């Protein structure tokens, strides 16, 4: 949980920090949309992303979430995205981050046509450094774990975004979207406590997705296989609580790397892998000590 | 095609529109001058005739309505695109409003007696074959007994769900649909053709029954998924956490119950209520 050449770059950001002092609307001007939007700001020449959240809400319950979301100012490393600020303006708190050239993992699959799993390798160190890094640094889990919440960048960087700060803004957002992608873990949906075990389910089955290049439930038959190579809500969320999990197709992947996602994909939190049970596992020491330019494949892929 | 303010039972000289009354998802709802009104502005594609003849449909059928318990339906004039649904003004406030007030008690007494009251009216609109389809304490009006029901109808011609294959759930809506409901929800849902019913309206009640003792909705804690999820297979909270009686908790059993014809009419339930100590 050190290097050096990361160590170079999260003090430079510390550095663009003192640039910002404090935000209101008029100091950005937008760029293009990506809701969040690409936006320049003014007063520091930095060019950031700004999240929009439209709520419609009380004077006392605003001060303590943005004092509650102050807490992003203090976590750093260099598995998370980079927290600038947070203010109200009109109707719509918005949160000011980094900046990420390359987009949503969600985003480069679709250009792609699958991600090859040497590149998903090191997807996975850097989802499991940062939650990792956030349960023993600040006891916080993610709680929504996803493609289009993990950000990469053509310098090369992969970190995750979008996770709870705030106890309150849960409550505060008046509505929420329910489509056909489901990432919540099945002790999540019975009401039943959890850790961020939960977190490590959402990983296993984002990673699998991203390896075949279509959500794994349900399962394709024979026929959509071999070419690879109409559902209501309910029915998807009781496919993922009674039926077996989804698993990588036995031909084309590493054994290393199907038995990851198997025990991320475990039902019972308990059996299921735990956070560093996963980093002394065969497939990510197998692939943390490998050489791949993941700048180069991200520019190449997506065009940039 | 076209509906005129002189086709209705009130005749009416003008109508005077003052300022909204609040943010709501189905149009807008202005205060008004007629006597003291609700005006309803809903706007409608120029040239969607199922829309509107179906608009239409609904509206002569509340023509029939006049109940102490159901907010007088007063008039509906329909130059399209421009629609209008004026109904009596509603004094005091919302049972969502005085349920969240901590200044106001709200013993098991009272509970009931506020409870007969919705269920009084929902049995009229039923009588006359009206379902409500968004029965909720937002839609009830408390003004220090008087309780009246609103907005019954309005959810087939509402719009509220219309991002790509993703469906848009209000806080609070999931927690008031019976299983049958649930069961079915989807991106391509459309408010035209989910299964609604008298059964369905008794549920939601039911809900109401729940909010009423514990002062916040079931499922209050969970995401929308696990709602799903938890209300489709069949789960579902009692009030003993808070030391309320049996007689009380049986109630949601009823309304609750996970099979349709197992949940009381509104007639059955207006005795089950009155059977409580
Ligand atoms: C029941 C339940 O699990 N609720 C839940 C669960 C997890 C997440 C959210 N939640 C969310 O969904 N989003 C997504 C929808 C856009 C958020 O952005 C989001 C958010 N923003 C944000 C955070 C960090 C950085 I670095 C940049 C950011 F922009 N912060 C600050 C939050 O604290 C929460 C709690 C968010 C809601
Ligand atoms: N900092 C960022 N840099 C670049 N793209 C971003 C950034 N933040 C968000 N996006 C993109 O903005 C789009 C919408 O993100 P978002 O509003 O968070 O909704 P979503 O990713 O589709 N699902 P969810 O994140 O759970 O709300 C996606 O294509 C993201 O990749
Ligand atoms: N007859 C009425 N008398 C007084 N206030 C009313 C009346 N009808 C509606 N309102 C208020 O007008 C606002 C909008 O109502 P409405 O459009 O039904 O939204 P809502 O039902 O409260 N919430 P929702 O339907 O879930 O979006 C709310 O503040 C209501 O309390
Ligand atoms: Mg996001
Ligand atoms: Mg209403």
């Amino acid at each position: 949980e050190l290097d050096e050449q990361q160590r170079k770059r999260l003090e430079a950001f510390l550095t663009q920090k003192q640039k910002v002092g404090e935000l209101k609307d008029d100091d950005f001007e937008k760029i293009s949309e990506l809701v969040v939007f690409k936006v320049s700001h003014k007063p520091s020449g930095l060019v950031m992303a700004r999240k929009l959240i439209h709520l419609e809400i009380k004077p006392a319950i605003r001060n303590q979430i943005i004092r509650e979301l102050q807490v992003l100012h203090e976590c750093n490393s260099p598995y998370i995205v980079g927290f600038y600020g947070a203010f109200y303006s009109d109707g719509e708190i918005s949160i000011c981050m980094e900046h990420m050239d390359g987009g949503s993992l969600d985003q480069v699959l679709k250009k792609a046509g699958r991600i090859p799993e040497q590149i998903l390798g090191k997807v996975s160190i850097a989802v499991i450094k940062g939650l990792t890094y956030l349960r023993e640094k600040h006891k916080i889990m993610h709680r929504d774990v996803k493609p289009s919440n993990i950000l990469v960048n053509s310098r090369g960087e992969i970190k995750l975004c979008d996770f709870g700060v705030s106890g309150q803004l849960i409550d505060s957002m008046a509505n929420s979207f329910v489509g056909t992608r489901s990432y919540m873990s099945p002790e999540r949906l019975q009401g039943t406590h959890y850790s961020v075990q939960s977190d490590i389910w959402s990983m296993g089955l984002s990673l699998v997705e991203m390896a075949v290049g279509r959500y794994p439930i349900p399962p394709p038959d024979a026929k959509e296989l071999e070419l690879m190579f109409p559902m209501a809500i309910f029915e998807l969320l009781d496919y993922i609580v009674n039926e077996p999990p989804p698993k990588l197709p036995s031909a084309v992947f590493s054994l290393e790397f199907q038995d990851f996602v198997n025990k991320c994909l475990i039902k019972n939190p308990a059996e299921r892998a735990d956070l560093k049970q996963l980093m002394v596992h065969a497939f990510i020491k197998r692939s943390d000590a490998e050489e791949v330019d993941f700048a180069g494949w991200l520019c190449s892929t997506i065009g940039l | 095609t076209s509906i005129f303010l002189q086709e209705w039972d009130i005749p009416f000289e003008q109508l005077e529109i003052g300022e909204l009354i609040g943010k709501g998802r189905f149009g807008q709802v202005y205060h008004g001058r007629w006597g003291e009104v609700a005006i309803r502005l809903i706007d409608i594609e120029r040239d969607n005739e199922d829309q509107l003849k179906a608009f239409k449909r609904e509206v002569m059928a509340y023509r029939q309505t006049r109940h102490e318990n159901v907010v007088l339906f007063m008039g509906a004039c329909m130059s399209p695109p421009h629609l209008a649904i004026i109904t009596s003004l509603c004094k005091g406030r919302t049972l969502y409003s005085v349920v969240r007030d901590a200044k106001i008690v709200l013993d098991v007494n009272k509970t009931r007696q506020i409870a007969q009251e919705i269920v009084k009216g929902m049995g009229y609109l039923h009588a006359k074959g009206i379902l409500h389809k968004d029965l909720k304490s937002k839609n009830v009006f408390y003004d220090n007994g008087k309780v009246v029901i609103t907005d019954f109808g309005l959810f087939s011609i509402s719009g509220v769900l219309q991002r790509e294959d993703k469906l848009r759930i209000q806080n609070g809506w999931l927690c008031h649909l019976a299983p049958e409901i649930i069961r079915q929800l989807s991106p391509d849902t459309e408010e035209d053709k989910l299964p609604f019913s008298k059964h369905s309206d008794v549920f939601a009640l039911g809900t109401i029954w729940y909010e009423l003792h514990a002062r916040e909705w079931p499922f209050k804690t969970q995401p929308a998924e696990a709602i799903i999820w938890q209300m489709g297979t069949g789960m579902k909270p009692n009030l003993s956490q808070i030391g309320m009686g049996k007689e009380i908790s049986d109630i949601l059993l009823f309304c609750w119950a996970f099979e349709q014809e197992e949940r009381p009419t509104f007639t059955k339930l207006m005795d089950m209520l009155e059977k409580l100590p």
